[PDB]
């Protein structure tokens, strides 16, 4: 909930709030202002919401303090990385965050290739976001895996915030380890040998890494 | 020979590898070509015609091993017979286990044998496999489980002509047989000339239902010569 | 074009391949090198330098300079023989017959002493019966098959021209030790692997050898 | 084509093909001379108006039925089926009336079965 006050704010917003509200009030658009620093930390899940908005800004925003976001589902700080890519905006993967350069909204790529969101409520609901000021209409691959979180998201977007949505269809187990048993003299060395020339893979023999790797 | 470590990967060992290594195109090959076929043996022992092997295949996409008209279903004896077969026809492999009710030899209820059986066809990375939709479910869960990369052809023979085509009494076993197999094959009996024809109008009607999923559809007897 | 018929430089097969919806595709291959790979491997005798040995099979050779030599050097390649010794008129025509091959081992053989332990196993003529060979060609030519054990080291000629039957360098060979194959059995091999790649359907290989000597063929 | 249809009369042969297009008056000229000669009454369905399942060939059917010895219907197959519905059909006509025998085929290299 500190969204609202810490990065907002920071990004030109009128954010008013009482005990048991917050009401936010967006710049003109296109004019957010780019935050130099935002350690977040106490809002782990919503760097990807911020990471969209600082797409937008004008100048180079950092986000830090979200190492947690690696193993958290999917690679979502390279997922992040890559996806806004097909906007064109190049992002920079940190120790423990990630750097984005913003860009004016007008002059936005086209994502032709179509947002894949790696099954991630967070993902395709934080594209969302950025496909409402989009100059190119943005397809957003996977729409049911909001419902994770929110199934009635894109009711709300339409209904609430009246954003004309359209369906399509989406326009998009080999090379597994070989274990060899037996005995020794088998003829299990040959068979091992003749499959790593067959398969142009690399052969290991078991025991021989068991006393590498013990010394 | 006992010079195995001094050779380089024989013909007979790259087709086996290439089958369990999930790089065979045994399937698509066959389904991208207008007639296709297998020729189906009925000898009792592979040795025994091995200078024969070659000239049978010719024509054919792959060699059936009815394993039921072998002179012995002992796994070991079994897997020699494909491990000779594959080296001798150098095409894929129909591995076939024809139970007497379906007009085979192998004894319909010996069940422990038919798995052993069906998994000596499977580890020695046979390109097709034919299980019939006869068999109980739990060998159908074993096999389609440990079925790697080989393509299950799921089967039923109609010997005493109890099914129709044109009447659909053959949808139960097809259903069976879609969610078992890569490939169909249904086979039925012809009386008369009509017979061949309401075959070929029912397998019209399964592949543009089911696409993905090719299918064999014959009538036995000198009636169904058409099919 | 295949990869084989581009480096080699030849096509001789032209197989049509039928791209639904789209119009039909012509493809050039060529089963000239694919058939003496076939003749060297099969149709000369068991206990053959092929037969026997396994890739590096070492030396080789390829006298003629024509596009027949060209294909020859890529058939010995694929059977792993290397160095692979050239005999011709010139350095001017064995330049431009090496052009294209690299890392295969070209080399020219215009003396007998150059090929001291590594001398060739396999030969591969070119050249024409009805030209007469030339006198320094010869004379690198004759020493090659005397050399040796040829019988018992298992060595093959292989003769491209099939008229006669047995040509003047195969006569010479032979006396020599050495296994001959005609040109024909090449020519079946050749066609054989045309039929495959125009059919989808591998016969017999006696089959197509037949039908070229005139044994069983419709006529 | 009356005059030609009276050769072949006259010439004694031993089957005679007029086509049921042909006008009713030619149709009853050559029926009422025909004597000994076996009459087949045939129609060519070149541009492939007319299909064996639908029945819209019995209008040509049940006219070559009254004028023929031998019915002679040939259409077009486009696929094979064409040539399974054509079987079936004359199956049918020939249960309903034995005594008329029918050559029935279809052209293409598609109805060669036929």
């Amino acid at each position: 909930a500190r969204f609202a006050v810490e990065v907002l704010r920071p990004m030109g917003c009128a954010v008013e709030q009482t005990a048991t509200s917050t009401t936010v009030t967006g710049p003109p658009i296109g004019t957010l202002k780019a935050i130099p620093h935002v350690d977040m930390e106490p809002m782990t899940d919503a760097f990807l919401t911020a990471a969209v908005l600082a797409a937008v800004a004008d100048g180079t925003t950092q986000i830090t303090g979200i190492a947690n976001q690696r193993v958290k589902e999917c690679n979502r700080i390279a997922a992040m990385k890559d996806q806004l890519a097909k906007f064109g905006v190049q992002c920079n993967e940190l120790e423990d965050g990630i750097e984005v350069i913003g860009k004016p909204y007008q002059e936005l790529r086209n994502p032709v290739e179509g947002i894949y969101c790696y099954d991630d409520h967070r993902v395709a609901m934080s594209h969302s976001v950025l496909s409402t000021i989009s100059p190119h209409p943005v397809l957003i691959l996977e729409r049911e895996c909001t419902a994770k979180t929110w199934p009635g998201w894109w009711d709300i977007l339409s209904q609430f915030f009246k954003v004309q949505l359209d369906g399509e269809e989406d326009p998009t187990g080999t090379d597994r380890s070989i274990f060899i048993v037996g005995m020794r003299g088998a003829g299990k060395s040959t068979a091992g040998r003749w499959m790593s020339e067959l398969l142009k893979r690399p052969l290991v023999d078991l025991d021989a890494e068991l006393e590498r790797r013990e010394g | 020979d006992g010079s195995e470590a001094l050779l380089q990967p024989p013909a007979d060992f790259a087709r086996f590898v290439k089958l369990i290594a999930g790089q065979s195109t045994h399937l698509e090959d066959v389904r991208a070509k207008k007639h296709s076929f297998f020729v189906s043996l009925t000898v009792p022992n592979v040795a025994d015609a091995l200078d024969i092997i070659p000239r049978v295949v010719v024509g054919s996409d792959a060699v059936e091993l009815r394993v039921d008209l072998l002179e012995s279903y002992e796994p070991e004896f079994v897997a020699r017979q494909v491990a000779l077969l594959r080296a001798a026809a150098q095409v894929p492999i129909v591995y076939t286990v024809r139970t007497q009710s379906q007009g085979g030899k192998f004894p319909d209820e010996d069940y422990d044998l038919a798995l052993r059986l069906y998994q000596t066809g499977l580890r020695s990375g046979v390109e097709y496999l034919d299980l019939e939709m006869t068999m109980p479910d739990h060998i159908l869960q074993a096999v389609t489980d440990a079925k790697g990369f080989t393509s299950i052809i799921a089967s039923h023979h109609d010997p005493q002509c109890k099914l129709s085509w044109k009447s659909g009494s053959w949808i139960p076993f097809y259903n069976k047989a879609l969610q078992y197999g890569d490939v169909i094959k249904l086979v039925g009996v012809a009386r008369e000339m009509a017979d061949n024809f309401a075959l070929t109008n029912f397998k019209a009607k399964m592949l543009a239902a089911h696409d993905n999923k090719p299918m064999i559809a014959l009538n036995m007897g000198t009636a169904g010569k058409l099919s | 074009a295949t990869d084989a018929a581009r480096t080699i430089g030849a096509v001789n097969t032209i197989i049509p391949q039928t791209r639904d919806g789209s119009t039909t595709t012509l493809v050039g291959d060529n089963t000239d090198w694919r058939g003496m790979v076939h003749a060297l491997l099969h149709s000369s005798g068991s206990g053959s330098v092929v037969q026997r040995t396994a890739a590096p099979r070492g030396a080789a050779m390829v006298v003629g300079s024509g596009g027949t030599a060209r294909a020859a050097i890529y058939a010995l390649h694929d059977l792993g023989f290397a160095p692979i010794w050239i005999v011709a008129r010139s350095e001017e025509r064995v330049a431009e017959l090496v052009r294209g091959f690299d890392g295969y081992d070209l080399r020219r053989m215009t003396s007998p002493h150059q090929g001291k332990d590594n001398m060739p196993s396999v030969v591969i003529s070119t050249i024409p019966a009805t030209q007469p060979i030339d006198p320094s060609m010869r004379e690198v030519i004759v020493e090659v098959l005397k050399h040796g054990h040829p019988s018992a080291e298992g060595k093959v000629l292989l003769e491209m021209a099939y008229q006669p039957p047995r040509t003047p360098l195969m006569t010479l060979a032979e006396d020599q030790g050495w296994r001959t194959v005609g040109g024909l059995e090449v020519l079946a091999a050749q066609g054989w692997y045309q039929f495959q790649l125009w059919t989808g359907i591998t016969p017999l290989y006696e089959e197509a050898r037949a039908a070229v000597m005139g044994e069983d063929s419709v006529e």
